[PDB]
């Protein structure tokens, strides 16, 4: 009171079930008006339309919008890890696997992700598992998720298993494919494909460079998996897991990858062949 | 009447006569953090006209073969003025920003920048350029600090993306005989409500020629860009020491 | 506002940035012949789109020494498009025309044409000089087809006429300083109310440089002249089989 | 119905049997209002 | 629209496209003398469009090196016309003037001249140098006629007073990439309601370069500065034969 100078967004949602009519227009002659004129400098896209251009008829478009929806364009399980787990040589001779999860590790899925900054979702897990040639046998395995924090299995018959509160799965290789249903947990309001910043404070001199784009957010610890068995099983073991998102929202989207992917963890790519987004030709005035 | 503008906030005032409107990114004005998206329980500071002003950075040189810049927030001001103080005491922070981008020439000149935001601008290495080698960008590339930084691959944003799809992002262009100033005002975009200031850059504000520079000989050949930004809403909490990083 | 025009008509539009209005005819917009107007009894064919829509023909170069041009209506179109072919099927045509001519140079280039549409453009000779000769236009120059004709003395309009006084027909000048187009629209005119596209041409378009173009060496010398023109409420009767001429 | 798409002169006459009149003006002084300036 | 402009008075008119409005001299428009005011008892004779009409006097020329001119009212047109008639044969006179200085340079020149006008103009010497000779200035000096006088020291306006604070008089500038000329309308200014026309100017009209003139070589170097005044409301009494001075 005895101090005076202690005293949004233009734009919403519709609902467009279907593409745009076209209404009939005739001939326009005159000054003034010029919608074919635009102004690109603006940051905006042009707002001429077919009626303004040229004489159009009447078109009752009745083309659906509805599979452009990211709900249908991203609710498609895609492979996001291929684990294994052989008999003999240097891999795993040990009955079992632990295995950080990353998605980023497949290009089909990735890059439609990462069309999107941020997205937030559920997801349907399936788990597709064989021998190596495709044959199948009467194996019994257990999957386990080991949330960060939570003691991962050491051994084959680690205490781990005892799996008393992590969720694990017991299935057959001779069963279909286990399935379930996983929620959105990371401790921010949602995954980010991209994160311009160090996860820790401190110098970051370039022995800690790796720490560069690494969004702790992200990651959800461990998926372990293992033969049910104090004994060796004679089985080599192909996993091919299989996400489906589901209940999806999504923000910002940035140009798509056009360079072919090298890591998982970052956007590197090979500079001695940047290879151009389009095609090329001869000349510019031949097809 | 569209061409010309002007800016006021806090004790400083922006002029243009060539003006191309001004872009609201999203659509969205910056705005403070409501109580129902807030977590961190402390009452924050909310300095107001301190920091809610238009700071000038250094100014860069515009060539006939310059390949483009980069800058990234809150980078740049962390170390300028009462908000840098105010970011390096405080372990949050959060706010928007009125980006001014100002080039001009004469009407004998020709060229035109594209000048976008770009949300988590993360960036990439050329990998060793066999690509066999997973080497990461220096602290001094991804938080340039005040001065920016040159792209050294402008057409993949030296990112693996496409130069040709960033009008997708918040943007304008100042295209020399039209117009010779850009505005783009941001508001703040993260999965929390608040964040560091140190740690983490929100996005990233790249101006590219993708239109070369070019003018006749005898003309004025020193043409300059200068950005001037200025926080909006800008709060603050977890008080304690000043870090720097 | 006046200054800045668009053209529809069909599935073609022009754009101008530096109009200087647009003429009607003596005040009249081109209309299909009325019942009580006519007289031939078949239900003619008005194919609307595909033949009212805007034509470009051959571009002519303008030259510090150029005398003008002429183009004879509807002769430019006999043989364009699906128009040609309407006016070659049938004996009786009839329409109006939206003429729109071009011209573009720089804030450093001066001259001005005169452009004029004149009814009944009939041509004569210069009789052998002396006058004793009884000589008489070829086809190719009564008809030059959409090429145009080159004017051998403007003063005269090669009629016998003063060009000082075409502006008592509609008219615009493109003064390179002020505009870089004219358009006028023109209604049909005639004694009676169809007639054959071929054997007739209603009026001529006439373009000539009364201020002579001039700029200092060094300016862009290569100053086109363009020409587009769209019939409007072309009207056909008569069908039979195709005649050229 | 089914489709849409299939669905003048701006002077005239007076009569003038006398030169028209000459009306008394004053001076004009200001901005804006410019009638002896045209554009052939 | 406040660019554009046109003067009309008596049978003459003045048109300008490059304006910077009208200065209105202390506010208040001319107007002739009410009869609460006046003290001569004889019926004045109020000549109209014969006398308040605009007379365009010398030109002078801008070069990059002139110090500026000045002209004294009413003794520029006590000679000219109807108006310098009744100037002389009258004892008494009164009036008011609309001042419009023209000058156009084109888009490549640069300078400002500023346009004043100063009541009771009277004019100093520069005292033989010393100070120690009271001299003063001859007739020629004082009343320069309708050619005009040259400034010595504009920048104490040949009066001991500074050309720095002339703007607190009214006044315009002739900025050449802004206007193209300064229009002043000017009140009868006196201690009396009539004066004599050949004893006593009431005023001064300056015009000095304050920005000099530039522009590269090859550009029109011959730049004019043209005077066109129009008397307002003159009023003249005491009639008897004429008198030059
Ligand atoms: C018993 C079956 C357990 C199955 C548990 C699977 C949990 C996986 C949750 C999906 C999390 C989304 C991926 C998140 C982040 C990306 O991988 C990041 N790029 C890693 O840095
Ligand atoms: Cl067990
Ligand atoms: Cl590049
Ligand atoms: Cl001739
Ligand atoms: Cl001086
Ligand atoms: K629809
Ligand atoms: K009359
Ligand atoms: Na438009
Ligand atoms: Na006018």
């Amino acid at each position: 009171d005895p101090i005076a100078d202690m005293i949004r967004s233009l734009t919403a949602l519709q609902v467009l079930p279907t593409a745009a009519n076209t209404e009939a227009s005739s001939h326009r002659l005159g000054t003034g008006v010029v919608p074919a004129l635009q102004a690109a400098e603006t940051g905006a896209s042009s707002n001429a339309s077919d009626k303004n251009l040229i004489e159009t008829r009447c078109v009752l478009n009745h083309h659906s919008t509805q599979e452009t929806a990211i709900g249908n364009f991203f609710s498609r399980a895609g492979l996001v890890s291929i684990i294994t787990m052989p008999t003999t040589g240097t891999q795993n001779t040990d009955g079992y696997v632990n295995w950080d999860i990353d998605l980023m590790g497949y290009a089909q899925l990735r890059r439609k992700c990462e069309l999107f900054t941020y997205m937030r979702f559920d997801a349907e897990f399936t788990f597709v598992v064989a021998k190596p040639n495709g044959e199948l046998v009467p194996q019994l395995l257990q999957y386990m998720y080991v949330p960060p924090g939570a003691p991962k299995p050491t051994s084959r018959d680690s205490f781990a298993w005892q799996t008393a509160t992590n969720p694990s799965v017991f299935v057959k290789m001779t069963d279909p494919p286990a399935q379930v249903s996983v929620p959105f947990m990371s401790p921010a309001s949602a995954y980010q494909w991209f994160y311009d910043g160090y996860p820790t404070f401190g110098e970051h001199l370039q022995a800690n460079d790796l720490d560069y784009g690494q969004c702790p957010n992200n990651m959800m610890g461990t998926f372990s998996i293992r033969t049910v068995g104090i004994e060796k099983s004679p089985h080599s073991i192909t996993l091919r897991v299989y996400m489906r998102i589901k209940h999806v929202r999504a923000w910002i989207p940035r140009p798509l990858r056009n360079q072919p992917y090298l890591f998982k963890t970052n956007p590197n790519y090979k500079g001695n062949d940047i290879k151009c987004t389009s095609t090329s030709r001869d000349k510019i005035t031949t097809l | 009447s569209d061409r010309v503008a002007q800016l006021t906030i806090g004790n400083s005032t922006i002029t243009t006569q060539e003006a191309a409107n001004i872009v609201i990114a999203y659509g969205e004005w910056p705005e403070y953090c409501p109580d129902t998206d807030a977590t961190a329980v402390d009452k924050p500071t909310r300095p107001d006209v301190s920091v809610n002003r238009f700071f000038t950075l250094d100014t860069k040189s515009w060539a006939k073969d310059s390949k483009g810049w980069y800058w990234k927030f809150p980078d740049v001001l962390t170390e300028v003025g009462v908000f840098g103080q105010n970011a390096q005491f405080h372990y949050l922070y959060r706010s928007g920003f009125c980006v001014h981008v100002q080039c001009n020439a004469s009407k004998f000149h020709q060229g035109a920048l594209l000048v976008a935001v770009l949300p988590e601008y993360v960036l990439g290495t050329i990998a060793g350029g066999t690509g066999n080698e997973n080497s990461h960008p220096p602290y001094a590339t991804t938080q340039p600090g005040q001065v920016g930084a040159v792209l050294t691959h402008p057409y993949v944003l030296d990112a693996g993306i496409p130069l040709s799809q960033l009008t997708v992002c918040p943007h304008q262009w100042i295209n020399l005989r039209t117009n010779n100033c850009a505005t783009i005002i941001v508001p703040y975009m993260n999965t929390v409500p608040f964040d560091s200031a140190l740690n983490h850059c929100n996005f990233g504000l790249l101006v590219i020629p993708v239109v070369p520079l070019d003018f006749n000989t005898g003309a004025t050949s020193e043409i300059p860009i200068t950005v001037t930004i200025a926080p909006m809403c800008a709060e603050f909490a977890g008080l304690r020491q000043a870090v720097k990083q």
